[PDB]
């Protein structure tokens, strides 16, 4: 009775669920949390799918037989979770394929939509410049308009919706690469509920340039046909053809929670994970983070260092605008440092960091990491080594790690159940998760962590 | 005092046979598991028409064959896992050879509280329940559901036998 006490209190969630779950041999516990599920809102077991269906895949029938009847119920009362658990079945297996068949099994509309979409992608291939893959893309995304009405989503949606128009001209490619991403924007008319409803209407078709996002949806809508309903709203996403994002969306999931702690704690770290789609485990999807451009590019354009540049945009250290920024930039550093350490992100460069309007960073790619630089340009930012805000940036540090021992368990959860049976390149070491638990030193007493967070930023200092 | 009782546990391994037992004698139950190997038993007494009656239970390395003089059978599946109902077929025909040719008999579908994952529905046991001679009720052993009830049916059953001149 004493693991049922435990059950039956106000203590159970998904998180403790998915544990014992994992971890327990026991059959009648298996079948029972089974059950416990559709209890839950739905929203607090959504965020758990990728690790629900590597389970499903990896583990013991007698484990898949616990989750198939939750998974079939939602499938039945979502296509969006149907659509993401088929592709998700489909990824990390390469059993599973049983009951992706029974789920694709009327939804044969949003697939080709993506298939489409990829299939242009690897189109670009064979036009060797940035800019004349770009100017494929427009073309051939205007074809896309003619079944544009549509009946089809973007999973990478906050919400239920239908999308309507492509507003090809905005379209960018992103590098010159042979299997090169690139950037759409996407015209949508929101739902209540996507399952219960007709498809809109068709509304028919009569410049691009580099601005902040509110003042280009403006722009839009004064250009579209359905721009002055009231249901309309513009959606972005990133279109990676040749990459898989399964690396992406594991990290996803750790900054996530990462960021769940620090806020249920009081330390005001700041970082922003963005939303991944994982279609083939070759090709993904992303969602961007609006009003933000690569360091790289802020030093080219602007010809300056990072400070003089924060001082143009904002203003003389007398403003709020500037001081606020500030503020901005430093909470962002702590926590992309910590999330770069307790993840061993590697490769990092400014070409991975965005930096948006109101100061702070953001790393963006996160291939290289388990199995960051503090550049003095960075340290300027904050007001130099003696600084008061700088002694701040170490002091987030330390509430922030303080804060993420108290749940370390919740993390590595994440982490520990993915590496299953995965041939993910992330996983070499049979160490690897041994490795990231004493990486949170949970023997260590605070004066002691105190002493290595400072010798952590030393050591970040040298390049 | 008056009649001494005996009555087997039988099904699949993973049922629930032992943890009926455990709510029913001792009113305990547990998510943790520890297999029964070979055989259990655990007693108590109840009334029934104002006469004290004891009921000896015994739960279930498949010879067990320790049915003999077994007046009373609780024949036990798990709802939520169709396979465990379909030895039933083969739980009857196991149960006449080794055992007593006129036995009372109790389906019993067992996990009840696993609504959302039940796999077996009442109707098509019900049916086969009362298209033969077996009793049909449905219990949870994890929340003490029907289980006094199924004990207090099948002793019930049992004690109209009387058959006087
Ligand atoms: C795009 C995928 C390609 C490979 O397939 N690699 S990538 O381009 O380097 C890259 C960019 C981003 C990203 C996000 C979430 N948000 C923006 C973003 N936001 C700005 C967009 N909007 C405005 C108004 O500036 C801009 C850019 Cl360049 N990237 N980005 C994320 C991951 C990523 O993979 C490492
Ligand atoms: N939700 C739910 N789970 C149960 C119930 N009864 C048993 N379980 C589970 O079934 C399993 C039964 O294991 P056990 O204690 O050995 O009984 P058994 O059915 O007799 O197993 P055996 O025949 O191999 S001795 C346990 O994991 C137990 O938690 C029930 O009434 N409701």
């Amino acid at each position: 009775s004493w693991l049922l006490r435990l059950f039956e209190s106000k203590l159970f969630d998904i998180s403790m669920a998915i544990s014992y779950l994992y971890n327990s041999k026991e059959p009648g516990v298996q079948a029972y949390i089974g059950n416990r599920l559709f209890c839950f809102r739905n929203e607090d077991v959504d965020f758990y799918l990728p690790q629900l269906l590597n389970m499903y895949i990896h583990m013991d029938e007698d484990v898949g037989d616990a989750i198939k009847p939750y998974i079939v119920h939602r499938c039945r009362q979502s296509i969006n979770f149907s659509l993401q658990c088929a592709l998700l079945l489909g990824a990390y297996s390469s059993r599973g394929t049983k009951l992706r068949k029974l789920i694709l099994s009327r939804l044969a509309p949003e697939r080709e939509f993506i298939k489409s979409l990829m299939a242009i992608g690897k189109r670009l291939a064979t036009l060797p410049t940035k800019e004349q893959k770009t100017q494929r893309l427009i073309s051939e995304l205007s074809l896309l308009n003619h079944k544009l009405p549509a009946r089809v989503w973007l999973p990478t949606a906050g919400f239920d919706h239908h999308v309507v128009r492509v507003p090809h001209t905005q379209a960018v490619v992103l590098n010159s690469k042979d299997k090169a991403p690139y950037l759409i924007y996407v015209e949508v008319l929101e739902c209540e509920n996507f399952d219960t409803t007709s498809v809109p209407a068709r509304i028919p078709e009569n410049v691009a340039l580099k601005e902040p996002w509110q003042e280009k949806v403006r722009r839009i809508r004064e250009g579209s046909p359905y721009g002055h309903l009231p249901n309309w709203r513009l959606l972005s996403v990133i279109v990676k053809c040749g990459d898989d994002l399964r690396q992406e969306l594991l990290a996803f999931q750790v900054l996530k929670q990462l960021q769940s702690i620090w806020e249920q704690e009081r330390v005001p770290l700041w970082i922003k994970p963005y939303k991944i789609l994982v279609i083939s485990a070759d090709s993904g999807m992303i969602e961007p983070v609006v009003n933000a451009v690569s360091i790289h590019q802020v030093k080219k354009q602007s010809q300056l260092s990072l400070l003089d540049y924060f001082l143009q945009e904002h203003g003389s250290y007398t403003t709020e605008a500037f001081l606020s920024a500030q503020r901005n930039f430093v909470q962002s550093c702590a926590g992309y440092c910590l999330v770069c350490y307790l993840l061993q992100v590697k490769d990092r460069h400014n070409g991975n960091i965005l930096l948006d309007a109101e100061g702070h960073i953001i790393h963006i790619d996160f291939g290289f990491i388990l199995s960051f630089k503090l550049t003095t340009e960075f340290v300027d930012v904050m007001g130099g080594l003696d600084g008061d805000m700088f002694n701040y940036y170490k002091m987030l540090m330390l509430q922030g790690l303080i804060a993420a021992r108290k749940h370390m368990d919740k993390v590595v959860q994440i982490v520990e159940i993915m590496q299953q049976g995965s041939q993910l390149p992330c996983f070499h070491g049979s160490s690897t998760i041994r490795n990231l638990k004493e990486r949170f030193h949970m023997s260590m007493t605070e004066e002691q962590l105190q002493l290595l967070v400072e010798q952590m930023v030393d050591g970040s200092m040298r390049s | 005092y008056d009649y001494l009782f005996k009555v087997v546990l039988i099904g699949d391994s993973g049922v629930g046979k032992s943890n009926l037992l455990s709510r029913f004698t001792r009113n305990e139950f547990n998510l943790e598991s520890k297999s029964t190997i070979g055989v259990e038993f655990a007693t108590r007494s109840i009334q029934v028409d104002g006469k004290t009656i004891k009921a000896q239970i015994w739960d279930t390395a498949i010879t067990s064959a320790y049915y003999r003089g077994a007046v009373g059978a609780l024949l036990v599946y798990d709802i939520a896992k169709h396979l465990t109902y379909e030895n039933v077929e083969r739980w009857l025909k196991e149960l006449r050879d080794h055992a007593d040719s006129n036995i009372v008999i109790m389906l019993v579908g067992n996990k009840s509280d696993l609504r959302h994952l039940r796999a077996v529905p009442t109707d098509e046991a019900r049916a086969f329940a009362e298209k033969n001679g077996l009793s049909f009720i449905e219990t949870s052993a994890l929340d003490s559901t029907n289980v006094e009830a199924a004990f207090q049916t099948i002793l019930t059953e049992i004690y109209r036998i009387v058959s006087q001149k």
